[PDB]
RNA sequence: GUCAACUGUGAUUGAACAAGAGUUAGCCGCUCCUAAGGGAUAGCUGAAAAGUGUUUAAAGGGGUCCCCGUCUCAAAAGGGAAACAGGUUGAUAUUCCUGUGCCAAUAGUAUUAUGAGUUAGAUGGUAACAUAUAUAUAAAUGAACUCCUUUACAUAGGCUUUACACUCGGGGUGCGUUUUCUUUGCACUUUACCUUUAUAACAAACCUUGGAAUCAAUUUACUUGGAGAAGAGGUUCGUUGAACUCAAUUCAAAAAUUUGUUUUGUAGCAAUAGUAAUUCGUAAUUAUCCGAAGUGGUAAGGACUAUCCUUGAAAAAAGGAGGGAACGGCUUUGUGCUUUGCUACUCUUAAUACUUGUAUGAGCGUACCAACAACCGCAUCAGGUCUCCAAGGUUAACAGCCUCUGGUUAAAUAGAAAAAAGUAGGUAAGGGAAGUCGGCAAAAUAGAUCCGUAACUUCGGGAAAAGGAUUGGCUCUGAGGACAUUAUGUUAACUCAGAACUGAAACGGACAAGGGGAAUCCGACUGUUUAAUUAAAACAUAGCAUUGUGAAAAGCCACAACUGGUAUUAACA
């Protein structure tokens, strides 16, 4: 309700330890459930990443 | 008919006292207190109810008898066997696809 | 109200065996009385 | 409460050392009915007969030790 | 319907209210109200179910869009753009 | 989107796209009842007097 | 008991005064948990007092050296483990009593019984999914580490299902009216939790078959479908809570386990308890307790539908899934580990015994009032003061009006008189605002059905405009269902429309209930405000517009200081 922009739910897997973990993102327009969503310096240019 | 009294202190009509009344065997009219609507168990990625799976308060999900709480087959009641199909469909063609990958590449 | 604590029931107790009159055996060898309605305990 | 509709398995939790007695009562005559309460510390059984010399008979066989309680 | 000769669906706000600005409100209540198509699913199921989030019923989907329909130009445009190279 | 143009490091990261719900200045306020419902989830900034 | 004072009159009365008595809980609350919150630790500032609260941390918990990781108080209406019925006292009772139950536990070792598995970890069902009925539905291999889910949520609108309530009609009991008339009026005809409650029933969900356009199925509402509908056959959840062959029995057929006929049962609880009775003794017995159905007032559920530049707490607590650590009993060398030899055993609930501090049920609350005198207003003060239960007739109606159940007939006085004057009221010939700053007051108007409705307007309204008519009682006429015989029957609620007759032309017969029109001026509007001389033309408001500000060295504001707030923010700010 504060916010302006809808939040995304975001599954990341842990990598110092085991099972998954979830973050909180602020949307883009376009983004949608089920999405792929890459980041980092090797990531590809796609909406959202 | 005569009116009724509270019985089960805390007398006011909240979401979790909601009630029934009931002639008695006295032939009076008395009050009981229901207990409270309960959610039911889901497919967690689908995110709606499963069948067999009965919905119980977690006071009588506690004593619950252990074949009503869960479904044998996989995954039993966290997902749905519709979700567990398609899981098992891509997972195999995951594996079919990355020994296929790593034929081709060189 | 109807709810109390123990500090609160005993003092009561203990206001109520006060406020009884002087015993008259001792008075052949002064009183303070409360009416409740007239005198709140103010607690 | 709960009711009984075998004889042997009436007999069955008759003979458990949990049982302390058994109550009897005949209701009215429409033909006569018989409800043979039997009263162990978990729970009160109830089986029903409709013949009284039967459920009697069965009762008297039944361990002649327990207490047995009327209601008239 | 034919009930209105044509205020329409503002005619819930009536007399109350500037005329120009419920013309305005007319365009806007139009476009959020519409069941849109939904491109994973086809059918037109697609409606808005918080301010910028659009839910298709058949497919169970949320899509995050603008604010009166699903989309703007500018990321359209900006989607071309990056499919191109 | 100010119009203001800045020079940042290259490493310093961002999410490719437009933020989500577009538009949503444009449409009319009808009424004080919207206007009480939107201070109501920020703070007690409205009505300024 | 009682009458000194008080009980603004009397008083034997009393919420006054004196003496005593009275509040019993594993199951009802608090008690437990977190929230909005409060207090501290770590720090850091401040002469100290204090200001702060992870912000330069070597501080609390769980496993078998690792993994988590500030603490604590804060809801008697959020969350939350578990009890009801009848009876009982001078005053309490979910607590005493009687009956039935339910709940959390319930250590160690040894016996015993209960089912599993073995020569080490069950099965069914194509499927969705199911399966331990032992007194007792008890156990259906599983560690670390994980992943989920219940807890757990807005508002509005209809539809639908049940319950309680209400009603009508029949039989049965007793009581009432009873000149005359009444095949009558009334009362009573009761049934709880609990038993994974057992089943039936139904709105949904899911599955097998099936393969749909000439679209069909289909709700009050629109919904659904090749990402598989209708159809056909299932299965589940949830309501519910003895419905229905439900259970037992009989005789006939499959059969030397299913279906039809007979006999039982308020499903057990359950009649012995309740209730109206009925006799007898002067405490005991007897007789009774049930067939049809309608109304839709409450509440709960369900499937939904619609709206928000608003999408509407959390944790405690509990459950489910992934994973695959670990692994027979008896005997022994060698080195808990390994080779030899043996095989009713290994699990699992419940009961029992013996040992181990005394191996079951903590603690507090529970009176009465709740203002019609117990609370606040200096006081038995016409003021104020939170919540739920909600009968009949009239009716749109839970309004107003009268009535049954329950309550009351007391209000700081009584009597007698009846003029002025006062005050709350009525009513008035002819006129009709000419009185008075002012139509102020009062009255007129008002309900339904049928007609009819303008200037003007942002075309949405204006609007109940204006302006008309009708409305009782009685006896009919016409229209709207449900079942089952193939055009004919059996049968229920009520609402509508029309025609006569009728009467002091009277009928929204009390009752509730708008005065209207022509205009101007101001403010657009719903909103808000001078508690106790002020509701508006003032404020807010949508709309229009401006300014500053790109971020920890920013804007703007707060702090003594350190530091905050805007900020869980980010120029659509």
């Amino acid at each position: 309700p504060g916010r302006g922009a809808p939040l995304a739910k975001v599954i990341f897997k842990r990598t110092e330890k085991y099972g998954k973990k979830e973050e909180l993102i602020i949307a883009s327009e376009g983004m949608f459930t089920g999405q792929y969503i890459s980041c980092g310096t090797k990531a590809p240019l796609s909406v959202g990443n | 008919a005569q009116r009724v009294h509270y019985r089960r202190h805390n007398h006011y009509n909240t979401k979790s006292n909601k009630v029934r009344p009931v002639r008695t065997p006295g032939g009076k009219l008395t009050i009981h207190v229901v207990k409270k609507k309960a959610g039911k168990p889901k497919c967690a990625d689908c995110k709606t109810a499963i069948q067999g799976v009965k919905a119980l308060r977690p006071a009588d999900n506690y004593r619950a008898r252990r074949k009503n709480r869960t479904v044998a087959r996989a995954y039993g009641g966290s997902i749905c066997a519709r979700c567990i199909r398609e899981r098992i469909m891509r997972a195999f063609l995951f594996e079919e696809q990355k020994c296929v990958r790593q034929v081709l590449k060189e | 109200g109807s709810i109390k604590r123990f500090r609160l029931k005993q003092r009561l107790g203990k206001c109520r065996r006060q406020n009884r009159p002087v015993p008259h055996w001792y008075r052949l060898k002064n009183t303070k009385r409360r009416h409740w309605r007239r005198t709140k305990l103010g607690l | 409460p709960k009711q009984i509709t075998d004889i042997r398995k009436f007999l069955k939790i008759s003979r458990k050392p949990d049982t302390t007695a058994v109550i009897i009562m005949k209701k009215k005559s429409k033909t006569v009915i018989t409800k043979l309460k039997l009263r162990t510390k978990k729970y009160l059984y109830t089986m029903v007969f409709a013949d009284r010399k039967k459920a009697e008979r069965i009762e008297n066989s039944l361990l002649p030790s327990l207490k047995r309680i009327y209601y008239p | 319907s034919r009930r209105t000769k044509k205020v329409g669906l503002t005619g819930k706000y009536g007399t109350r209210y500037g005329s120009s600005l419920r013309k305005q409100i007319k365009k806007i209540e139009l476009m959020q109200h519409a069941k849109y198509l939904c491109t994973f699913c086809g059918k037109t199921a697609t409606k808005r179910t918080c301010v910028g989030i659009w839910k298709c019923k058949k497919c169970k989907r949320k899509v995050c869009g603008g604010a009166w329909s699903l989309t703007t130009p500018a990321a359209v445009a900006a989607k071309s753009t990056i499919i191109r190279l | 989107p100010s119009g203001a143009k800045k020079t940042i490091d290259a490493k310093a990261r961002a999410m490719v796209g437009v933020v989500g719900a577009g538009g949503r200045i444009d449409k009319p306020i009808l009424k004080a009842g919207v206007a009480h419902h939107k201070y109501r989830v920020k703070r007690n900034c409205w009505p300024k007097v």
